[PDB]
C-alpha cells in the first residue's frame, strides 16, 4: 500500500549507466524507500534523485510511515 | 534482475 520506509545503504553502489533506472549512493546515505516486497527496490536520495537499489546494500532503519 | 553481489568485507 501507501507506505515509505528509510534505509541506511551499508556500503556504496555505483549504477551502471547501462540500466538507467538504477540510482548511486554512498555507504552510510540516508534513503526514503518503497515497495520493498522484493529485490530491488524504489528510492529516493536527500537530493532528490530517484530510482532502483539493490536491497542486499541498505538496512531498514525506520518506517512502515504514510 | 538478480542482486549484485556484496562487496568486500
Amino acid at each position: 500500500d501507501n507506505f515509505i520506509y528509510k534505509a541506511k545503504a551499508l556500503y556504496p553502489y555505483d549504477a551502471d549507466d547501462d540500466d538507467a533506472y538504477e540510482i548511486s549512493f554512498e555507504q552510510n546515505e540516508i534513503l526514503q524507500v518503497s515497495d520493498i516486497e522484493g529485490r530491488w527496490w524504489k528510492a529516493r536520495r536527500a537530493n532528490g534523485e530517484t530510482g532502483i537499489i539493490p536491497s542486499n546494500y541498505v538496512q531498514l532503519i525506520d518506517g512502515p510511515e504514510e | 534482475k538478480p542482486l549484485p553481489p556484496l562487496p568486500l568485507a
